[PDB]
RNA sequence: GGGAGACUGGAAUUCCUGGUGUAGCGGUGGAAUGCGCAGAUAUCAGGAGGAACACCGGUGGCGAAGGCGGGUCUCUGGGCAGUAACUGACGCUGAGGAGCGAAAGCGUGGGGAGCGAACAGGAUUAGAUACCCUGGUAGUCCACGCCGUAAACGGUGGGUACUAGGUGUGGGUUUCCUUCCUUGGGAUCCGUGCCGUAGCUAACGCAUUAAGUACCCCGCCUGGGGAGUACGGCCGCAAGG
């Protein structure tokens, strides 16, 4: 198939991990 | 010229001299068809030089041709995209071509207040070898001789 | 094509001592010779192989004059 | 950078709008711009769902760039027509980081319209396995003198002959010294005096032909290029000329 | 010193070239390199800066007494073909052709594909 | 070249030492940072160390999958063929579950030649947090453990029976040309490719190694985003799954 999906998926994907890096601390201090 | 090489025009021999040479010169020093001052401007120019030196006409214009005549030159040529200066050799022709139009551009830029006499110093000087068309050859031989490393393409 | 010299009847036994058996199979340069273009079998080309490389390890053969 | 408007009809405020969107540009453009010119026109027709019509001119150093928009007013039109010009820019480029990706690279990988073309040898390749000599010419080795020489060269249309020379009695090559005329080598270099009078104009190579093996020469002939080699053979101990033949083997000639 | 015999090492890289003259023992008596003879950048790459450091080593290594040599090619093919040319044009016999190029066994990781 | 352990071989790169030896070397599309003139690069001799195993070497072999080739030894798993001596349906699949599981990454202790995220300068560019160049730390390596993800793909779950052929190639048995040397050819069992019937498909294509004809069991899908995300839970040192 066209890897149209595959990039949002992986636009998604990498959006979720750098947010995941941004509140890693936060998340560790409320968790 | 995308389907061939062209046909080139003879033109034919001088009548107070039966060269093709002078003809040449005739055609090269021509302008606005202005055939006739052309060629009063070449027999003037070929009368003061024999009058200077005592010899023919077109034997001392022959040596000037010959000190003036290039044989290697430069051309800018795009090899796998990318474009040098190499050397190339040059065909009779158009060594011959070259070295007229030379002469008779430098003798245009001469400071003799005539046409006829400016013309007559610089094949003279060309004769002799110290003509500015004779710099020009050297130094276009100089400019071959600094680019060899690209003779190869 | 050519003919594995070994899957005849009277094919020689390969081994890592007899060294003209090894030398015929080498290039000029040392290297070990393609399976084409000798024509052995598959079994044959790799018990040669296997012999060259023991006989370079006993140094009977050198390693790429 | 300068730019002049041609608006038309009622638009009131797009000139200077224009101006300054568009001026904006000029260091987009990575040769110097002249002469950049836009124009606003505005369809009569109430019936045209995008009435405002931009052009834009632009001269990048000689290069016309040109685009043309349509909007429903003087500002859509405007930074869509600013949108256009610098995608066209864009793609204008042509300066060594916009031509980088497409000037051919490597040396066999990748072929392109201008990639350089594959060196090819007059002689069939014939890969050095199943190389072999499978022409061998003895033609003549009466003594001749380098006159009787040339002559036997012309009519076989050979560009190097072996021959064996009248006056040294040794074996000697013949072949076109190129522009310097014709050169001749011999087994044990000898100068002219003793080599038999001749009328061509020639030199003699100064160097003498070496002993070498068959595989010695295959090789100095594979690593010096030369279009043959003239040798005397180690085992033999006479004169050998090979050459790459026509179909990829190797043509020794001996006596 | 005076010695008659000798070896020629060329090594052609893609974008120099260096020849050197060497008294069998392996000691270096005359080099040339394609820097040497008035070429810089890639001017220095081409076969004839090449030619001109071949000649230039094969005068600095015939006042010095070398008559005969044999050569070692080595390095991807740049200008050994003019190299060797150059060194018998030059006047100093050519004995022998040995290409002696080091061929790793896959040892050692070459750097990444540029692009 | 299925796996584990031990010992060990050579070419080459890097570094060090000592000769010969000079003014450049290196690098690119072109150059500059950089190295060198305190003796570089080059060449020879010697020494130290780490990693990967040119030729053989392929659409060829093994393995359930990931994957696996320098050599030798020890231990060990699987497969195929023939005889059919033996047991006599003991078979298939398998929710959960357990085990193995590329690379990257984490922990402890070693090692560190080359390569090289990050990081410095050089260059290109309007701008270069990039592509190119010079250096270069983690890491790549070894031992013991973690994680449990990949375009982990043949994008094709496992078992069985049947349905035209033709031709390569790997392994093993046998009849006839018969020299019995020979891919001689035939027959047969087990793999691995290519082309092609019927048939199937929306088409591309698959086609005895089915995506054909049917049977048994399991997993999965129910418009696209939101989202493999939030909450809750389990695992994990952490990344995260």
């Amino acid at each position: 198939g066209s890897v149209i999906k595959k990039r949002r998926k992986r636009m998604s994907k990498k959006k979720h991990r750098k947010l995941l890096r941004r509140t890693r601390v936060q998340r560790r201090k409320l968790g | 010229p995308r389907k061939g090489p062209a046909p080139k025009r003879p033109l034919v021999n001088d009548p107070v001299y039966g060269s093709q040479l002078v003809t040449q010169l005739v055609n090269k020093v021509l302008l606005e068809g202005k055939k006739s001052l052309a060629e009063r401007i070449v027999y003037g120019a070929l009368e003061q030089a024999r009058e200077k030196t005592g010899t023919d006409p077109v034997v001392t214009l022959k040596r000037a041709l010959d000190n003036v005549k290039p044989a290697l030159e430069v051309r800018s040529r795009r090899v796998g995209g990318a474009t040098y200066q190499v050397p190339v050799e040059v065909r009779p022709d158009r060594s011959t071509t070259l070295a007229l139009r030379w002469l008779v551009n430098f003798s245009r830029q001469r400071r003799e207040k005539t046409m006829v006499e400016r013309l007559a110093n610089e094949i003279l000087d060309a004769s002799n070898g110290l003509g500015a068309s004779v710099k020009r050859r050297e130094d276009t031989h100089k400019m071959a001789e600094a680019n060899r490393a690209f003779a190869h393409y | 094509t050519r003919k594995c010299v070994f899957c005849s009847k009277k094919g020689q036994t390969i081994d890592y001592k007899d060294t003209a058996l090894l030398r015929t199979y080498i290039s000029e340069r040392g290297k070990i010779r393609a399976r084409r273009v000798t024509g052995n079998c598959v079994q044959h080309q790799r018990d040669i192989a296997v012999a060259v490389k023991n006989a370079r390890e006993v140094a009977l053969l050198p390693f790429g004059s | 950078m300068d730019v002049d408007v041609s608006t038309d009809g009622e638009l009131p405020g797009a000139a200077e709008y224009a101006r300054e969107k568009i001026g904006r540009l000029s260091r987009r453009a990575h040769r110097p711009v002249l002469h950049a010119r836009v124009r606003l026109t505005r369809h009569g027709d109430p019936a045209v769902e995008r009435p405002v019509i931009a052009q834009a001119n632009l001269d990048v150093n000689g290069r016309q760039v040109r685009a043309q928009v349509e909007g429903v007013n003087a500002r859509e039109a405007v930074d869509r027509l600013e949108a256009r010009l610098r995608s066209r820019l864009e793609r204008i480029a042509e300066h060594w980081e916009a031509r980088r990706g497409g000037v051919p690279a490597e040396a066999g990988r990748e072929w392109r319209h201008e990639s350089e073309p594959a060196r090819r040898p007059g002689y069939f390749p014939r890969p050095p396995e199943e190389r072999r000599i499978i022409r061998r010419k003895s033609f003549s080795m009466v003594p001749c003198t380098v006159d009787e020489a040339a002559l036997e060269m012309e009519m076989l249309d050979y560009d190097f002959h072996l021959f064996t020379e009248k006056g040294t009695g040794f074996a000697a090559v013949l072949y076109k010294g190129g522009p310097t005329g014709y050169r001749l080598v011999l087994v044990i270099p000898v100068p002219a005096d003793e080599l038999s009078p001749f009328e061509k104009p020639i030199t003699i190579s100064t160097h003498p032909a070496p002993c070498l093996t068959q595989r010695d020469a295959v090789e100095r002939l594979g690593l010096l290029g030369l279009p043959f080699l003239f040798y005397i053979d180690a085992a033999e101990g006479r004169a050998s000329v090979i050459y790459r033949r026509y179909d990829g083997h190797y043509g020794l000639i001996t006596p | 010193k005076n010695v008659p015999h000798g070896a020629a090492h060329i090594k052609s890289t893609f974008n120099n070239t260096i020849v050197s003259i060497t008294d069998p023992q392996g000691n270096v008596i005359a080099w040339a390199s394609s820097g040497h003879v008035g070429f810089k950048g890639s001017r220095k790459s081409t076969p004839f800066a090449a030619q001109l450091a071949a000649e230039n080593a094969a005068r600095k290594a015939q006042e010095h007494g070398v008559k005969k040599v044999d050569v070692f090619v080595k390095g991807p093919g740049s200008g050994r073909e003019t190299a060797i040319r150059s060194l018998q044009a030059a006047g100093l016999e050519v004995g022998t052709i040995s290409d002696v190029t080091p061929q790793p066994h896959n040892g050692c990781r070459p750097p990444k594909r540029r692009r």
